């Protein structure tokens, strides 16, 4: 009969929301995230500042970072958070709007729900709309496969990708900075490139323009001995792991000295060993040495005693960056090193980069080197940090471009044609997916509206004209005059973007919102 | 172009919209032939059932300000129509939903209202076009109107009996000629616990909830009624008075004389020939004396004390008998007469006074409610009351429209093309504006559990040549001629609804901020 | 979970495993799901119904 | 099937009344179609378990 | 969105009301028919009351849920109308509630249920 | 060292300065949105009153119901309240104007000039301005054509700020006619403002005669034609007695029996004294006992009781009757006479109609509409709208609004800023610049690019087009005389003067000290 | 607060009331001191005024 | 609807601007007083370190030692620390300058012009100023007499803001000789700074 009973512990504090009310609730939450992000897109967009739990701060425009820093409590939000994280490491920016695509779709999706329309079909049509989008998109897609050595399609694309970031001050340079960086380290034979070959190095100070990529490697280490000369012209290089001390077999090992002569020979050997390897490197004919591990102060001077500067306590990854950039090897032994394994470079010089600080070491290698570093200088730590991520992201899309050399002029023209392309199908749709079509098409429309609103112009007066031209004309190359240039030919405006970027973007979005539509009920534990 | 610095207003706007939509969607369930009544338990502990949204909202203890105006909005609609309080709010919120739509569409709210001001002007024009003028004398169409209102609440159980009761009552209280706006308070409602809703009754006469004071007089024939205001007890002055005793014969002389005074009092009353007594409250001072009742009962006269000053006009409006406040004025010339009057015996012992038949027919009338659930009785009369209201609303305008959402889809359709006609961003607003009306038919199919989108669009598709007569049928569960379904509502109902919403949302748009106060 | 790690599921057996039941007889239902899930999979959904 | 039509929001009874009736004689593998919202040979429709 | 209270809708309260009704049935299901066994209530302080008639039983029983009071209200009228059927009547209604909801419990339209119920 | 009790404060001349300015800036920017023909309106809600809430546009009420701790702000709130009791709107203007003074004055604090100077130059700067304004006023005396012509121009200017703005033409006539009905009397109380839910806003109007919200007595005539009217304050239900409180002490009930009777005769003759006036309508603010009313009913003479003094004023004003007492000399007392009294039902209530009134001195405006707050704020709008309107009659001189005139002042100071040469000239700049911010704010809420327009508007006035103003329906400079954008000279004078003083006090302080609150 | 170029004070009453003035006695009058000698000054000016 | 965890915030574009802006202005006006040859200096005290305190004129140190909650202000503090790494003083100038940049920028927000445009003009406005600034530069190569003469002049300008100002001449020779000791070596670590109580400030020497 009627009387209380326990099914789940804490049944009192097990709250539960089901069905449409839960559905809209998530939609309400979704829009907040959307409205959170709308301002973050586009050259006229404005970026956000996050404050760390340990009190640190971060200003940024990369929404992935924004959400990564974001601490929500609503679960669906976290899905959005990782969603952007999934998109970023997948492609990169576009994250500038990726979530914004989702929620507005969800916002209008509820409009269908307000029409009582069941999510399952709503899941259905939008996906079909998604497939519709891509096959339209790639049809009207341009390509940079057709291009000669791709010097300045990429520069434009880099120029495009950096107009969303505050580093746009001298972004032309950084556009060049990346393109040189990537082309050097690219495997056209592979269509891939490892970002490890790229060494980001940003030290605060100087102007942004002082940011300078380095065809080589820079070391956050000074000289092993202060008297060692700061510059070195020739670059006969030694790359060492075994620290300059008595070798010690790491199995439990110990000697048991007994007599006088026992002491002396070891004492005798103690120096004798140092001369040996001191001889050993000298016989190799190298000019400079570098060690991962420690030195003995004695042999260090002795190493200084033969004008062979070395570097001590060098972090792992960089050493190989040194090795490969030099083409050099890594020898664990004194005896087994030969001149052939020695690294060579164009120039190595420590830099007293700081006015009042300890210094840095740079290697201006002059031959070919599959690894490279970029040096960033600028006025603020966060400004460095913004640059790194911005610079970091710009690399990917060119890498992304390496995978696919077919792109589209950006600026909002692309998807605009799609909804029109979508809409044209919506007449041959038949039923209720017919409503589903215009819904998503209407959903897709927001991104330009985001732009022009961030452009401060009338969003709708803009796109309505924008459509009609792309309605009147067949050229899908008319976006938003973001920087107030009376030409909608973004192709001439050179605002361009890789096919995949959007292609993965919306395709990613569809699947997420599918799950978003897919759920009805939640049981939240009381905190 | 110009740059917008602040967003506090916009978000504040959105907050209201989200609230309103949530509110309307909550109410959305209850509407129409498939409306579903709701229940509230008071924090004081009271419990209420209700199908009319207004009463829901007057029960609603809303925290957020905006819907409180929407709550207020319906009360005017209730003070105007009576149903569609149901319908009107869902219209109101739906407007804001599209009003939300336009908000991220960046259009400044001011133009929206004027566009809506234009949008309403078309509709009120259109609704005038589609309505059906009908003279008041056609009882059945009134009846057709009636059940159309009535098949929205639980009273649908005995609707077929309830509807005639309503309309006949209106006919008896109205003048079928002046086509004025006759008050309903001239109709009395009697909430009598128990009985059956089927056993709810009309009284062509007078009924008083109070009980007799005579033990022995129960039923009276050919009653001559008297309503008396001045008390019948020891004469007590407005100002301070006191009998002083200092002598011998004072005792009995006082003692005897009060009865004598009382005696002549009753003696004159009997001399008048009245036989039924009506006595008001005299809470300031003495009431009817016990002794007089002894005499009046000795004189075998029907008597009732404790008559509310508020009802007295209605009763003399009912009985056509001017009261008396001084003996000399008390005269058979004013003595009312009734064919019969007595106290009925129901509820086992819930006994009630009845007065049937009056030589002077007052326009007023009373209404008896019987039925098991106490709450159901109260909801029934609410349905009954609104049933009266819509008739009076219909009395206001001799024009008729089918119910069941057909006017709305016509309108939105009619708006759809006229919006196409109008250029400028206003078209979208009207485009949105029409799309707001789209909700109600969708709601019907929802409460009908039928595929709304397929139906309503087909309802549009038919209605492109399937004009206002046709629409979605509940009973068959399809789309048919609603006029042929005899589901019809007065023009002003939606008119008031449409009009009232329009002004409010305009006021809604002008809002930019709320400031917490002391 | 009370830990904050969310978990979506379409397979009820998974959902039931999430649904930490305190009623005993119901746990039997939960056990059945595991068996059928250890046997054949979805329709474990149905199995409960 | 009743759950299906609910989760499809269908008039399962009429379907069921159609369902059982058509399942009196006319064919074993007639069953619910979501998209046609009614009876079909799900087997020839390759709804195979 | 209301202060000082949430709300429940659809099956939840629907089912909840059924539980309320059935409970009341189970409250008195043992006090009927030529074999009825009387009920008794220790009040709060020992002024107990043995009785088999539900209307007294219902009247003497504290109730918080609304619909239960309705049945509690309903019986008294029958008490004000009959005197027994207190042996029966409330049991009738909730059972009439019980199966009725079950049809609704799938999808069945309540007002559709009402009409035949009216017809019944 | 600690000096005051705990909970007492002492802020000296930097913290004191800032906080005074901070809230003041909060005051301004909180309310800037609400003035301007394209301004907004705010919503105010009670902390707890069952959400006694008010959507409001007038800052004064907005100021009235906001609890602010900044004492300097409380100065401004009271400051506007004085202005509110002066002209009603422009509380909108005055406060926000005074703020920019403060905001800009603070800038000169950064400029670090002794404020004692700031007082002097602005005081000088103000002196030029008010004279400069005075040089710009316009009269219209016996020019009834233009006078009444401009009179309505004044209204819409004031009115084209509130929610009623979509119907400006309508209420323009309303206020106009009603104000003209005052015949140079300024007593707004001569206008009642009846509000009741129902009807659209457009449906609100002013009766040709008078209406009353009271109940008729016993079955007296409901409708009366060529009515003779009487008003008194002599109580009837409160039986007329002898205030000292004599006792009545009697040996025998006979004595009290006749006395009750004697009171009855005393009562009855008093009425016949009333009746000797041959008057079919009588009224009183007193509640009247029903027994005399029966005598009035015995006369077939209708009467209403217990209508408070204010309406009684209105009735005497509209009818010319002299509210009286004891009625001893009918010839020495002038009755009230009207063509017709009838009972008309509105919304839900029958209201007491007075057709064919002797005097148009009193009046009452019907308010039909949507929301309590809508009706409330609509009420709020007109009362101020009349408030200016009477002073317009009181002082029939005008100035063009739309920010232009204020610019004329600023330009005038701009010139005198040069004849200054000295530190004050900077304050001259400051003062003039602050004024120019006001229309900028108006252009702001209109969403047009203020920056050019003010600069251009400055040019034409610097050129000398004193009539070039600002477009509020298209957003540009324009001829206000063509566009009738005018307002009372007295209004803006108090606007300027009061803010000037407000500026004075706010600056002169250099330390706030709060006592420990009880 | 002294002299034509002097600058005066604004006082806040316990009950939330306010007052702006230059009259030193009144200045001290509204002041709620606790130090005893201070009160002497308050009455000092008061007696003086 | 609540989204984040408790104690988490979201201030948008008026509140964000507002609190950010006041902090910068507070920062500036906190540091304005210290610059100028007639400049002053403040005291900064540890909450509890046995009251480890430093009267200071160089704001970066003052900026270093202040705990600030406004991150934009906390941004500004980072800004100066870089500058101190570069030139030491003028942190003074940088700090207040940006704040007044900000304060006036707020007025453009009061003037309600889109910040994006506000960025654009300043960036351009920055571009020309440095160009003109460079065009105003004055070199001094081998002109050792003028060079050294100018060399000391730069110090005293820098020196005529800290407490040594009453003895600007003295230290002028001090560092000038000290710097000439470096033979072009940029390593200040070559210079040792022994400090010890006793003697007058003038009695301090090289």
């Amino acid at each position: 009969y009627g009387r209380p009973f326990l099914i789940i512990k804490d049944q009192d504090r097990k709250s539960r929301l089901m069905g449409l009310e839960a559905l809209k609730s998530h939609i309400m939450a979704a829009k907040a995230v959307a409205n959170t992000m709308r301002t973050s897109l586009g050259p006229n967009g404005l970026d956000k500042m996050m404050v760390d739990k340990d009190g640190d701060v971060t200003v940024t425009n990369d929404g992935a970072t924004i959400l990564s820093m974001m601490d929500v409590d609503h679960q669906i939000a976290k899905l959005m958070v990782e969603l952007s994280k999934s998109q970023d490491d997948e492609i990169g920016d576009g994250t500038t709007g990726v979530v914004v695509l989702a929620g507005a779709l969800l916002e209008e999706a509820e409009q269908l729900l307000d029409r009582g329309i069941h999510p399952i079909r709503i899941a259905d049509g939008y996906e079909q709309a998604a497939r519709v989008a891509i096959e339209h998109l790639d049809k009207i897609s341009d390509s940079v496969l057709v291009d000669i050595k791709d010097t300045e399609p990429l520069i434009q694309t880099a120029k495009t990708t950096l107009g969303s970031k505050v580093v746009n001050s001298c972004h032309r340079q950084m556009a060049e900075i990346a393109v040189n960086a990537v082309l050097t380290v690219a495997d056209m034979e592979r269509r891939d490139v490892d970002f490890e070959l790229i060494k980001v190095e940003g030290k605060v100070g100087g102007r942004l323009e002082d940011t300078k990529l380095i065809k080589g490697v820079i070391v956050d280490k000074d000289f092993s001995h202060p008297q060692m000369p700061k510059k070195v012209e020739d670059a006969k290089i030694a790359i060492l792991t075994c620290p300059f001390e008595p070798p010690k077999p790491k199995t439990k090992h110990k000697l048991d000295v007994t007599s006088v002569e026992d002491y002396k020979a070891l004492q005798k050997y103690e120096k004798e060993k140092f001369e040996e390897m001191i001889q050993q490197i000298k016989e190799t004919g190298a000019n400079l040495a570098i060690c991962q591990w420690g030195f003995d102060d004695e042999a260090n001077h002795l190493l200084l005693q033969n004008n062979l500067p070395a570097v001590r306590w060098v972090g792992g990854p960089e050493i190989e960056l040194i090795a490969i950039a030099t083409g050099g090897r890594i020898v664990p032994r004194f005896s087994e090193l030969t001149a052939e394994k020695l690294g060579f470079a164009g120039l190595v010089q420590e830099i007293s980069f700081g006015t009042t600080k300890d210094k840095m070491l740079v290697i201006e290698q002059c031959k070919n080197s599959r690894a490279v570093t970029i040096f960033i200088r600028g006025g603020n730590k966060m400004i460095i940090e913004e640059a790194k991520r911005s610079l970091h992201d710009a690399l990917c899309v060119i890498r992304n471009l390496i995978r696919d050399n077919r792109v589209v002029y950006g600026g909002g023209a692309a998807e605009i044609s799609c909804a029109l392309a979508v809409s044209q199908e919506a007449d041959k749709c038949p039923t209720l997916e017919q409503y589903a079509m215009r819904a998503f098409a209407d959903a897709l429309e927001v991104i330009p509206m985001a732009l022009s609103e961030n452009s401060g112009m009338n969003p709708i007066q803009t796109m309505t004209e924008v459509r009609a031209r792309q309605v009147k004309e067949m050229n899908p190359a008319l976006g938003i005059d973001c920087l107030h240039k009376g030409t909608n030919d973004m192709k001439q405006q050179h605002v361009i973007e890789t096919l995949i970027g959007k292609k993965q973007q919306i395709s990613l979005a569809t699947q997420m919102v599918r799950m978003i539509l897919k759920i009805d009920d939640i049981r939240k534990p009381g905190e | 172009g110009a740059y917008q610095d602040r967003d506090k207003p916009a978000q504040i706007r959105f907050s209201n919209i989200s609230a309103a939509k949530a509110v309307a969607d909550a109410i959305r369930t209850s509407l129409g032939p498939k409306g579903m009544d709701k229940m509230i338990q008071d924090g004081k502990g009271d419990v209420t059932i209700t199908n009319d949204g207004a009463t829901i909202l007057k029960q609603m203890q809303v925290l957020h300000p905006a819907a409180r105006m929407l709550v207020e909005l319906s009360k005017a609609q209730d003070i105007e129509a009576g149903d569609g309080t149901t319908s009107v709010v869902i219209i109101a919120g739906s407007l804001l939903d599209s009003c939300t739509k336009l908000l991220q569409k960046g259009i400044h709210p001011t133009i929206i209202s004027e566009s809506f001001q234009k949008a309403l002007e078309k509709g009120i024009e259109i609704l005038t076009d589609m309505s059906r003028p009908v003279e008041l004398s056609d009882r059945e169409t009134l009846l057709n109107s009636a059940t159309t209102s009535l098949n929205s609440k639980v009273v649908s159980q005995y609707s077929s009996l309830l509807s005639p009761m309503s309309v006949n009552a209106v006919m008896k209280v109205i003048d079928p000629a002046t086509a004025t706006s006759v008050d309903l308070r001239d109709i009395k409602i009697v909430k009598k616990l128990g009985g059956t809703i089927d056993d709810c009754e009309l009284v062509e006469g007078l009924v008083l909830t109070q009980k007799v004071s005579n033990s022995g007089i129960t039923r009276v024939e050919k009653a001559k009624i008297g309503l008396i205001q001045f008390c019948l007890s020891a004469p007590k002055t407005d100002m301070d008075n006191q009998i002083v005793v200092s002598d011998y014969a004072q005792m009995d002389r006082v003692l005897r004389e009060e009865r004598a005074y009382i005696l002549n009092l009753v003696k004159q009353i009997k001399k008048t020939g009245c036989n039924v007594l009506l006595i008001q409250k005299s809470i300031l001072r003495d009431a009817l004396s016990d002794l007089a009742l002894h005499f009046l009962n000795k004189m075998k006269i029907m008597v009732i004390k404790d008559i509310e000053r508020e009802d007295i006009e209605f009763i003399c409006k009912t009985i056509g008998t001017k009261p008396v406040a001084h003996i000399d004025q008390f005269t058979a010339d004013m003595l009312g007469s009734a064919e019969l009057a007595e106290e009925v015996n129901l509820n086992g012992s819930g006994k009630l006074l009845k007065i049937t038949g009056c030589a002077s027919p007052g326009k007023t009338v009373t209404i008896v409610v019987r039925g098991s659930n106490k709450l159901v009785i109260e909801e029934a009369e609410r349905s009954i009351h609104d049933a009266l209201c819509v008739i009076r609303c219909l009395v206001k305008k001799r024009a008729l429209i089918a119910g069941g959402g057909a006017p709305e889809i016509e309108l939105a359709l009619r708006l759809t093309e006229y919006s196409r006609t109008l250029s400028g961003m206003e078209s979208y607003c009207v485009r949105a504006f029409a799309d707001a009306m789209e909700v109600i038919p969708s709601t019907l199919a929802e409460n009908a559990g039928l595929n709304p989108i397929s139906t309503v669009t087909e309802l549009r598709n038919r209605h492109a040549q399937g004009e206002k007569t046709a629409g979605i049928n509940v009973r068959k569960g399809g789309i048919s001629n609603i006029l042929e379904e005899l589901v019809v509502q007065p023009l002003l109902v939606s008119v008031s609804a449409l009009t009232l919403a329009t002004e409010t949302v305009r006021s809604i748009l002008k809002i930019d901020d709320v400031v917490n106060t002391r | 979970d009370g830990r904050g790690k969310a978990t979506i599921s379409n397979d009820g057996a998974t959902i039931l495993k999430l649904l930490d039941v305190v009623h005993p007889a119901a746990k039997t239902l939960v056990d059945i799901a595991k068996s059928q899930d250890a046997e054949v999979g979805d329709g474990t959904t149905s199995v409960t119904l | 099937p009743r759950q299906l039509c609910d989760n499809a929001g269908f008039d399962a009874t009429n379907i069921l009344n159609k369902l059982r009736a058509r399942h009196a004689q006319g064919g074993t593998w007639y069953g619910v179609d979501i998209n046609n919202e009614d009876i079909a040979d799900n087997f020839e429709a390759f709804v195979w378990e | 969105l209301s202060v000082f209270g949430d709300r429940s809708t659809g099956e939840t309260i629907r089912s909840q009301n059924v539980m309320a009704a059935a409970s009341i049935a189970n409250i008195v299901k043992s006090s009927l028919g030529p074999v009825g066994l009387d009920k008794m209530l220790v009040d709060d302080i020992g002024d107990v009351t043995i009785t088999n008639d539900g209307a007294t039983i219902l009247k003497l029983l504290e109730v918080e849920h609304p619909a239960a009071k309705v049945l509690c209200e309903l019986a008294d009228l029958q008490d004000k109308e009959v005197g027994d059927g207190t042996t029966s009547v409330v049991i009738i209604a909730a059972e009439l509630l019980k199966n009725a909801d079950e049809l609704v419990k799938q999808k069945i339209h309540p007002t559709s249920v009402i009409s035949g119920y009216r017809l019944a | 060292v600690n000096i005051f009790k705990a909970g007492a404060d002492e802020e000296r001349a930097e913290t004191a300065r800032l906080t005074s300015f901070i809230g003041a800036i909060a005051i301004g920017d909180l309310v800037k949105s609400t003035l301007g023909p394209k301004g907004m309106d705010k919503i105010l809600l009670s902390s707890g009153r069952d959400a006694s809430l008010m959507v409001t546009n007038d800052g004064a009420t907005i100021l009235k119901n906001i609890g602010v701790d900044n004492p300097a702000a409380k100065v401004l709130v009271d400051m506007s309240r004085v202005q509110d009791d002066e002209v009603g709107d422009g509380t909108t203007s005055v406060t926000v104007l005074a703020a920019e003074l403060l905001r800009e004055a603070e800038s000169l604090i950064a400029k670090k000039i002794h404020p004692q100077t700031i007082i002097a130059g602005w005081r000088e700067a103000t002196k030029a301005a008010r004279e400069a304004l005075l040089s710009s006023a316009v009269d219209h005396g016996s020019d009834e054509v233009k006078f009444r012509q401009d009179l309505m121009n004044i209204a819409g200017t004031t009115l084209s700020s509130k929610l009623l703005t979509h119907h400006k033409d309508h209420f323009t006539k309303l206020a106009v006619e009603a104000v003209l009905r005052l015949k140079g009397s300024g007593n707004l109380e001569a206008i009642h403002i009846i509000k009741k839910l129902g009807g659209s806003l457009a449906d609100s109007y002013l009766d040709e005669g008078f209406l009353l919200d009271k109940k008729i007595g016993v079955n007296q005539p409901k409708r009366i034609e060529n009515a003779k009217i009487l008003i008194a304050n002599t109580g009837m239900d409160t039986d007329k007695i002898k205030i000292f409180g004599s006792r009545v002490r009697v040996d025998s009930t006979a004595k009290v029996a006749e006395i009750e009777h004697a009171e009855k005769e005393k009562m009855k003759e008093k009425v016949e004294r009333i009746l000797k006036h041959g008057i079919n309508c009588f009224i009183n603010r007193q509640l009247i006992y029903n027994y005399p009313e029966q005598l009035f009913g015995a006369a077939g003479v209708m009467a209403i009781e217990h209508a408070d003094f204010a309406g009684v004023e209105r009735l005497a004003l509209v009818t010319g009757g002299e509210i009286a007492s004891t009625f001893d000399h009918p010839e020495l007392v002038k009755l009230g006479s009207c063509k017709l009294i009838e009972e008309v039902m509105i919304g839900e209530d029958k209201l007491i109609h007075f057709s064919g009134v002797a005097l148009g001195e009193a009046c009452t405006i019907v308010l039909r509409g949507a929301t309590q707050q809508i009706l409330d704020e609509a009420e709020r709008s007109l009362h101020d709208a009349l408030c200016v309107l009477a002073q317009t009659v009181k002082d029939s001189r005008t100035v063009y609004g739309g920010g232009c005139s204020e610019m004329l002042m600023a330009h005038a100071v701009t010139q005198l800023a040069n004849r200054t040469p000295g530190k004050e000239a900077v304050a001259m700049e400051s003062y003039a610049k602050a004024l120019r911010m006001l229309p900028t704010i108006i252009a702001d809420n209109a969403g047009y690019d203020s920056a050019d327009l003010v600069a251009q508007l400055r040019a034409a006035h610097s050129e000398g087009n004193t009539t070039a103003g600002l477009d509020m329906r298209e957003g540009t400079i324009g001829d206000m005389a063509i566009l009738g954008i005018t307002e009372s000279f007295q209004v803006k004078r108090q606007v300027l003067l009061s803010a000037a003083e407000a500026a004075e006090v706010i600056l002169r302080v250099d330390n706030i000290i709060k006592a420990a609150p009880r």
